[PDB]
């Protein structure tokens, strides 16, 4: 039994050993319980703003878009406190964790930017924080790793299975299975078992609600869509929540191509894998034929997570959401382009998304098009890993 | 069949209580994880319940997550693990064969077609190990329609909901994992099937200890994989260790 019904469809649910029913079922009641609090809003109200740096920009872009008539806005999480998306909803989390009495946070990550989320929201609010992270991640983000640890946290090596996210999710259900009493389980994407889903749907949503009331006041007008790169599916139903019943808006979401679609080389599990059961929810995977679950593969870091949200499986299964991916080669030209005439460096991961509007925009420039690009992150990070692939091609 | 059935009211008989060791299929070979399983059958296995690997086994500890890593290091797959199985069940008519399952795995080509398959081999009962009773439905309805008795646990923060619904849903036996007492009476109260006591049994005196509790039994569910794992430069001293451990863990069960 639940309060809030745990599928998008056919999709979602609470898979996990019965052991962890327990815990699943407090926090749906806490979320439920919060939503209806005007304090508890007020307190992440006050944080989002006083602390991460909300409202974010709107921002126009001058020169992308010159000779077509497309218009083109940027929403800004890329000036987010931490730099990306991800401290929204780690806020709003880790007042749910206060708000049930717990005094320690678990956390996965991939890329390290949820860890660092993670990280700091523990920091602030007097929580100690445990980040599991594949021994391969760990490896390859020193960075995010002592960010991470400069701020109090312990990250924790995994070296069971591929040694990459989905191992790191593994260990924290069975870390949180046993730990619940006392810890909160800081799923840091808009997948896993229900109440995940809705909880990080719910606290990302402002991006599209204020996308909405900006987009209004700047052109008197909804977009006619709005596109956001796909992981797990936090930036996007942030993004695209608040219009979802405005019917004439589209939802573009856009999942990493890799090397191509047909190399196998990829993460577009929602429209190139095949559903099954994993990480407490049914949703599309990518897995072997014979159903052991594999990895992403893609140049960003960050669109790692081998599966995707229910709630972008059931979108796209009524039509309501549109997903399409973005090459390696796609992304890497889409964050040249905005380095040099916008002054913006955005994530890896979201030059996904700026990728398949500006192929929006080249292919058919006299369409008339008001889209806007979710920017979920700032791509400082990623400049080493660019720059490696500008030398060995010979552009510098 | 009536395999659980009939071993419960044989163990019933006899005044003693059920051993079921549990091992993962084809660690660390298949050649070797036959004769594994043989040697725990002879050394007095009352029922059998067998893993298949799985890349994220997210109900297991470390002990198990290394048995999957050598099974997919001799590359063995669930198609593998089903000949297995068949052959097994073709040298031991009696003794009933539970699987450990990922819900992946059930669900990967078909809930009904992998019953369907299990029926065909000669297993008993599946228990899948991240499905809730909350979820179950299509699990236990395959399951049963294909003569397969679906295995639920009782975790150590069972609720009386929880209880009459282990009760109601399972057969074969309950999975054991508030007072011991308590949760055992309730699902005798309940008419739940038999239940064994699966926390960390790993000695004697452990399985001597679930039978006066009430228990119908006890599953080592890890220590014959440790056994596995220390001895794995010697295969011989591996069957003997393993010989010694089980014939131990029966012999408390009287
Ligand atoms: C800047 C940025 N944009 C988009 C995404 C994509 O994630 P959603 O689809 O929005 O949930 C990520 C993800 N990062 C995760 C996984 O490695 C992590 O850090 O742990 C990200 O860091
Ligand atoms: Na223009
Ligand atoms: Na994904």
């Amino acid at each position: 039994t639940t309060l809030l019904n745990p599928y998008f469809g056919e999709f979602g649910g609470m898979y996990v050993p019965q052991i962890l029913m327990p815990a699943l079922n407090q926090l749906e009641e806490a979320f439920v319980s919060a939503q209806k609090d005007p304090e508890f809003q007020a307190q992440f109200a006050d944080l989002l703003k006083n602390y991460a740096g909300r409202p974010t920009a709107l921002t126009k872009c001058q020169n992308i878009t010159a000779g077509t008539r497309t218009t083109l806005y940027l929403k800004r999480e890329d000036l987010l406190h931490g730099g990306a998306h991800k401290t929204n909803q780690v806020l709003g989390q880790a007042l749910l964790a206060k708000r049930m009495g717990k005094s320690e946070i678990i956390a996965e990550t991939g890329a390290g930017q949820h860890g660092v989320a993670s990280a700091l929201a523990s920091a602030l609010l007097g929580l100690k924080c445990r980040i599991y992270m594949g021994a391969k991640d760990v490896e390859r983000q020193s960075p995010n790793v002592f960010r991470m640890r400069l701020m109090g946290a312990e990250v924790i090596p995994v070296h069971s299975g591929s040694a990459t996210l989905k191992d790191a999710c593994n260990e924290a259900l069975r870390d949180w299975s046993g730990s619940y009493e006392t810890a909160h389980y800081m799923l840091g994407t808009a997948a896993g078992p229900h109440p995940y889903p809705t909880i990080v749907r719910e606290f990302q949503r402002m991006i599209g609600e204020e996308t909405k009331a900006q987009i209004l006041d700047k052109e008197g007008r909804l977009p006619d869509a709005v596109i956001a790169c796909v992981g797990g599916g936090s930036n996007a139903i942030g993004m695209f929540a608040d219009f979802i019943n405005d019917t004439s808006v589209g939802l573009i979401g856009v999942e990493p191509g890799g090397h191509g679609i047909e190399t196998g080389e990829h993460g577009a599990p929602l429209k190139h894998g095949r559903v099954g059961i994993y990480f407490g929810m049914k949703a599309p995977m990518m897995q072997t034929a014979d159903g052991q679950i594999e990895e992403s593969y893609s140049i960003s870091a960050g669109l790692d997570f081998p599966s995707v949200g229910p709630q972008h499986a059931y979108l796209n299964s009524i039509g309501r959401a549109d997903y399409v991916s973005i090459t390696d080669d796609e992304a890497l030209e889409a964050f040249k382009t905005l380095c040099r005439h916008e002054g913006i460096i955005p994530a890896l991961e979201s030059s996904h998304a700026l990728a398949h509007a500006l192929k929006m925009m080249r292919e058919q420039p006299e369409k008339e098009q008001l889209l806007v690009v979710n920017l979920s992150g700032r791509g400082d990070k990623d400049i080493f890993t660019v720059h490696d692939i500008l030398k060995a091609r010979g552009e510098i | 069949m009536e395999r659980y059935e009939n071993l419960f009211a044989q163990l019933n008989d006899r005044r003693e209580g059920a051993f079921v060791p549990f091992v993962t299929l084809g660690d660390p070979g298949i050649e070797q994880s036959l004769k594994i399983i043989d040697t725990l059958i002879d050394a007095g296995a009352d029922a059998l319940e067998l893993g298949v690997p799985f890349s994220d086994p997210l109900a297991d500890g470390p002990t198990i997550q290394n048995a999957n890593l050598r099974a997919f290091a001799a590359g063995v797959t669930p198609a593998q693990c089903f000949e297995m199985l068949a052959l097994i069940r073709e040298k031991h008519p009696t003794i009933p064969i539970g699987l450990l399952m990922y819900a992946n795995l059930v669900f990967n080509n078909g809930i009904d077609a992998f019953y369907a398959r299990c029926e065909q081999v000669g297993v008993d009962s599946v228990l899948v190990a991240d499905v809730p009773v909350e979820e179950s439905a299509p699990f236990r309805q395959a399951a049963l329609r294909h003569n397969i008795a679906p295995i639920f646990i009782c975790p150590p923060n069972a609720d009386d909901d929880l209880l009459r619904q282990v009760a109601s849903y399972g057969r074969g036996y309950t999975y054991l994992l508030l007072p011991l007492h308590h949760l055992i009476e309730k699902l005798k109260e309940y008419h739940a099937a038999p239940a064994l006591q699966g926390f960390g049994i790993s000695s004697p005196e452990q399985v001597s200890a679930a039978v006066r509790a009430g228990a119908a039994g006890a599953i080592s569910g890890s220590a014959i994989v440790k056994i596995i794992e220390k001895n794995l430069a010697s295969p011989k001293q591996m069957l003997a260790e393993l010989r010694s451990f089980v014939s131990a863990m029966k012999a408390a069960s009287r």
